[PDB]
RNA sequence: GUGAGUAAAUUUGG
RNA sequence: AAAUCUUUCUCAC
């Protein structure tokens, strides 16, 4: 049906592939193409082009970000117990917490100007030192990545060390920063709307455009060209050590440690792959592997092909194309003139995952589509009828609900089908008001929260005075005097836990 | 002694990283969201609860009216920009009794980029979703420290030369920097 | 105690008074302000909470002891201090951007810095690597989408039937009769029964791919939704029979045949067999007490199962409906047929869609848009995108990909662009 | 490697 | 047995 469309379609409209398949295989055949690259017979990993037009931020005061070094998500931490490594899987959190014990440091700052300030390899942080911190930090544990549309063969990403992990988001800030300095396109976070307009804007001038692709884009980037761009930013002994890690990077794959010497593993260093070619060249606009350009002759074409090579970019030639009449980014189709390409584009059905969190889903999709000109209201209004007829028939037993309210959705006991504009336009009876995609919390996320949410935990820290930074150093003891001081003024008030504030009201008294 | 044990070889840790080990991660269920509100009857009792208690309470709204003729153009971002508190009314926030959590998150400036192709002939700003049919949305820096009695101050005089005292007009305590 | 901090300590405490004109803060750097016959323990001292007050670096703890009161100076121009009154007077004062000494730089140069620069040269370094001949021509045409399709048939083949792509159509068998029939085949294939439920054992694997074919097109797909909803149902509900309004389907957790002391129960991970019926006519017809019917089982993982019973079959048409050009009749091999041809198959397609798991429809999809939006190709290598055979495995995926590609060959036969 | 039992997914979706 | 290294429950020693 895709196929029959009048206009662009992805096929985005149910969801994306599963599979619990291991990771094994994809970071064994990954690891085996940086290999092939690596000699030089399958594409290009040497950099050639000059890194001169790049701004050298060396006197900009080194600044950590607290917030990405603490997270639930996974990390490899690395143990000797008789000589013999050992990689196991953890929180960051807790593997930054572990890192922080072994080199007794208040905070990561303190350890990162301990590391940069030794005056040996083996001169000792604590229980480890800078030669034991490389070593442990160029060990990586692989993970099956997220399930994406349009990939049905799964793919794996590696979960690295926290020293690897701290090393990584400062050079990543400061390349973000020179990023957003080279270029106005990346200001701060650009989406995909806004970076297909700034596109169409930049290659209005010109006849073809050159949507392309860049193939094996993360087993090309090599640790050389990370620390030439490094270098040419100005990274330090930061930038050496961090190439050094991933020089000699090795992946846990099942039970047997693998040499990975070719390329980056997975997106780490997006800005510094980036800020190569956007260094080498101000013809492209480029976000990592996807970029778009423009040209006029052959002649031009054959140049901007020689800057990719030169820029470790490799051409894909499987998914890219020249067009004239249209240009695509980050799967955002527009016309030459800045219009947003006819047809359902990259509309994504809402699958069944409860009563009304469905509803309030298929509102926000429909509300985006309508505010566009993917679709026409009234078929926006159809399409909310439709899901709402099917919600209907699919959650209306007594396993869901026990109610015959007329004000009820025909879903949950009752017979209202609200339509979309009075839903949108706050027409409608205050029990819709969940459902609206700016209201309040569905009863169904409510619930899910709950059961989510249902280990000799420490003293809870939490309603916090807003002028404390998150960066005070704090002992057991300060934190209960800060417990018991906040119990005792909210006390002095006479009044129970804090009442939760919400900026909506607040504005409107 | 948690803190001996989660920080072993520290005395010190900073906010962050404590904030970081009281997370109460949430674990991912096995079942789908269907099976879920089913088990234990949780969502049909979340929702009779809701009806017989919650809903009453609702502050009703009120419904939108302003419209006007809009014509189709070229795909742009709106831009919603909300300002966030500044620190005097975050603090008379916080002493109110307000958590604490939740105005530190309301210091932050929110912005919000949606992407329309719909314009007026004033360029108004239209609500979520009705951009089809055009419905609009239309010296010395004295600092307060606190809003509370800090036991030994000096009392504020006529002409505080630059120190930090109390104010009896407004119960905070003045900083008088400059 | 270090002299870099001195001018800092200076512009901390202008004009700051505490009593009545007497400065607050008396600084240590300055012998005036200084405070004779005491030992100096802080860059300043405090005289209304009688305290020291001292300024370090981010990451720069100085030699104090643990009573001073330590200001720390970040670098992004924030302040810290466990008092929040001298934070505030830091914030307000620092204002004047004043770089003091000391401060980490991100181009610091460790002592280790050529060694390790020696160490990174000493290493393996990537070779150069041949230069790519790109060739721009023309897209595909129906020639090579014809080609693709006709070497996919060859190579892997039909089934006889369409398996449990027919569990989309009434099986002609009332609900006792569709339960009678389930529970007898779960009884033949000699399944455990315990607890009132249905289990199927297993020793060894083969560690073989199952015989990979196309499946045809059944004529249409009535019971989409209600089949879509009996997996989800089943997701959970193995082991007994689950009824629809006009189907049902049985399925069966399968588990690990250990021996005396065997699993008993599904855990998280247990893979289910789906049994569903369809009229009869094929090999897999099954008997029982006149009652017949065609027995069709699909081996699910349970993210399988959760993914597939998940989908909105009739909003996904409508969506689809919405902006869609005349779709043809085709025949049970997805092949244009204006004679014989039903349009309804093209349901049966979604239901495909819906049922395959790894949704390389939606490749497909991504390459055909690219395809229409091309002007221009890489010549050898575009045509190389249509080819996912060897990215799926199994009779569902693959049917997918075939129909996917049908698909786009009847776009381009009927409706050229 | 040996032995034994059988909290968690069925309760409750037409 | 199948969309085939997946279908790998608990306790004690
Ligand atoms: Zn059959």
């Amino acid at each position: 049906m895709w196929a029959f469309q009048e206009g662009v379609c992805k096929g985005n409209l149910l969801s994306g592939p599963t599979s619990m398949k291991a990771p094994d295989s994809a970071a064994r055949e990954s690891i085996d193409r940086a290999s092939e690259i690596m000699t030089g017979k399958s594409y290009n990993a040497v950099h050639t082009g000059d890194l001169s037009k790049l701004p050298n931020q060396g006197e900009s005061p080194l600044r950590i970000v607290d917030s990405d070094l603490y997270s639930e998500r996974s990390c490899c931490w690395v143990i000797e117990k008789e000589g013999r490594v050992v990689c196991k899987s953890t929180t960051l959190t807790r593997g930054m917490t572990s890192l922080l014990n072994t080199t007794k440091c208040s905070s990561p700052s303190e350890l990162i100007c301990k590391v940069l300030t030794v005056e040996s390899l083996s001169e000792k942080i604590g229980d480890t030192s800078v030669e034991e911190l490389l070593s442990h930090g160029r060990y990586f544990k692989c993970a099956l990545r997220d399930q994406e549309r349009g990939k049905p063969k799964s793919r794996a990403i590696f979960l690295s060390h926290p020293f690897f992990r701290l090393l990584s988001s400062v050079v990543e800030t400061h390349a973000r920063s020179v990023l957003s300095k080279v270029s106005a396109v990346y200001t701060a976070t650009a989406s995909a709307e806004q970076r297909a307009m700034m596109a169409a804007q930049v290659v209005e001038s010109r006849k073809h455009v050159l949507n392309g692709d860049c193939t094996k884009y993360n087993e090309a980037i090599d640790a050389d060209t990370l620390l030439k761009v490094w270098d040419a930013i100005g990274m330090g002994s930061i930038g050496v050590m961090l190439a050094y890690m991933v020089r000699r990077k090795c992946v846990l794959i099942k039970d047997t440690l693998v040499e990975c010497p070719g390329g980056m593993l997975m997106g780490m260093f997006n800005a510094t792959a980036t800020l190569a070619l956007q260094g080498t060249t101000d013809r492209f606009l480029s976000f990592s592997d996807d970029f778009i350009t423009s040209f006029n002759s052959p002649a031009e074409l054959r140049e901007i092909e020689d800057l990719l090579f030169a820029s470790c970019h490799n051409l894909s030639l499987k998914k890219s194309y020249i067009s004239v009449a249209s240009l695509e980014i980050n799967s955002c189709t527009l016309t030459r003139d800045g219009d947003l390409a006819t047809g359902l584009g990259c509309t994504a059905g809402v699958p069944f995952r409860g009563p009304l969190v469905t509803l309030k889903q298929t509102a926000a999709m429909l509300s985006g589509a309508v505010d566009s000109g993917v679709m026409p209201f009234h078929s926006a209004e159809r399409l909310f009828q439709i899901k709402q007829q099917e919600c209907a028939y699919r959650y209306n037993n007594p396993t869901y609900t026990t109610r015959n309210e007329d004000f009820l959705p025909t879903c949950l006991g009752g017979k209202t089908v609200i339509s979309f504009q009075s839903l949108l336009t706050w027409d409608c009876h205050p029990f819709w008001y969940q459902v609206h995609p700016d209201g309040p919390d569905t009863i169904d996320q409510k619930v899910l929260s709950v059961l989510a949410s249902k280990r000799t935990r420490l003293e809870a820290l939490s309603d916090l005075d807003p002028l404390v930074p998150h960066r005070l150093l704090v002992s057991e003891s300060d934190v209960s005097k800060i417990r018991a001081a906040r119990q005792a003024h909210l006390k002095s008030l006479g009044l129970e836990q804090p009442t939760n504030f919400n900026y909506a009201i607040y504005k409107a008294v | 002694s948690q803190f001996g044990k989660s920080f072993k070889g520290r005395t010190e840790v900073t906010i962050t990283e404590y904030r970081s080990h009281t997370v109460k991660d949430v674990h991912r269920s096995l079942l789908t969201a269907d099976k879920s509100l089913r088990k234990s009857f949780c969502f049909r009792n979340a929702l009779n609860q809701f009806l017989d208690k919650d809903l009453p309470l609702l502050p009703i709204r009120p419904k939108l009216e302003s419209r006007v003729a809009v014509k189709k153009s070229k795909l742009r971002s709106q831009l919603s920009f909300r300002p966030g508190l500044t620190q005097e009314e975050a603090i008379d926030l916080y002493n109110k009794g307000y958590d604490g959590d939740s105005v530190s998150g309301a210091l932050q400036d929110r912005v919000v980029n949606e992407p329309v192709a719909y314009s007026s002939a004033d360029n108004d700003k239209f609500h979520r979703g009705l951009a089809a049919l055009g419905y609009t949305l239309a010296k010395a820096k004295v600092t307060v420290l606190s809003r509370s009695k800090w036991m030994g101050y000096e009392d504020l005089p006529q002409k505080p030369p630059n120190g930090t005292f109390y104010c009896r007009k407004r119960k905070a305590m003045l900083l008088i920097s400059c | 105690m270090d002299s870099r901090f001195a001018q800092l300590t200076g512009v901390f405490c202008d004009d700051f008074t505490y009593s009545e004109g007497s400065r607050r803060f008396l600084s240590s750097y300055s012998t005036v302000e200084r405070r004779p016959g005491v030992p100096v323990e802080g860059d300043c001292y405090d005289c209304l909470k009688n305290k020291w007050i001292a300024f370090e670096l981010e990451g720069q703890p100085r030699k104090f002891p643990k009573a001073t009161v330590r200001c720390i100076l970040n670098n992004d121009a924030t302040y810290v201090c466990s008092e929040q009154e001298y934070q505030q007077i830091c914030k307000v004062q620092f204002k004047d951007y004043l770089e003091i000494d000391g401060v980490v730089k991100v181009g610091h140069k460790a002592s280790y810095d050529a060694e390790l620069r020696e160490r990174l040269l000493e290493l393996p370094h990537p070779k150069s690597g041949p230069k790519p001949r790109i060739e721009w021509v023309a897209p595909p045409r129906l020639a090579d989408i014809s080609k693709e399709t006709a070497e996919l048939k060859r190579q892997y083949g039909f089934f006889e039937c369409s398996k449990f792509l027919a569990c989309g159509e009434e099986c002609g068998l009332d609900q006792e009769a569709r339960e009678l029939i389930l529970n007898e085949y779960a009884r033949d294939r000699e399944f455990e029964f315990r607890n009132g439920g249905w289990i199927q054992r297993y020793t060894v694997a083969s560690h073989k791919p199952a015989t990979q074919k196309i499946l045809p097109l059944p004529a249409s797909a009535p019971l989409a939704r209600e089949l879509l909803m009996l997996i989800a149902r089943s997701t959970t509900q193995a082991g007994k029979v689950l009824h629809s309004d006009n189907t049902s389907i049985l399925a069966v957790p399968v588990m690990r045949d250990s021996g005396k002391h065997s699993k008993r129960r599904p855990t998280a991970s247990t893979h289910h067999l789906v049994v569903g019926l369809s009229k009869p006519g094929c090999e897999h017809d099954f008997e029982f007490d006149g009652y017949r019917a065609a027995v069709h089982v699909m081996h699910l993982d349970p993210k399988q199962s959760a993914n597939i019973g998940e989908q909105d079959f009739v909003s996904t048409r409508e969506i689809y409906k919405l902006d869609m050009l005349e779709l043809p009749p085709i025949s049970r091999k997805g092949d244009l047929d204006r004679a014989s041809g039903l349009e309804t198959r093209w349901d049966v397609i979604l239901l495909l869609e819906c049922l395959d798991s790894t949704r390389v429809s939606q490749a497909v999809a991504q390459h055909f848009n690219r395809h229409r939006l091309a002007l221009s190709v890489c010549k050898d290598e575009f045509r190389k995108g249509y080819q996912l055979a060897s990215e799926i495995r199994g009779t569902i995926p693959l049917s997918s990909l075939y129909y996917s590609l049908c698909a786009v060959r009847l776009r381009m036969t009927v409706h050229p662009f």
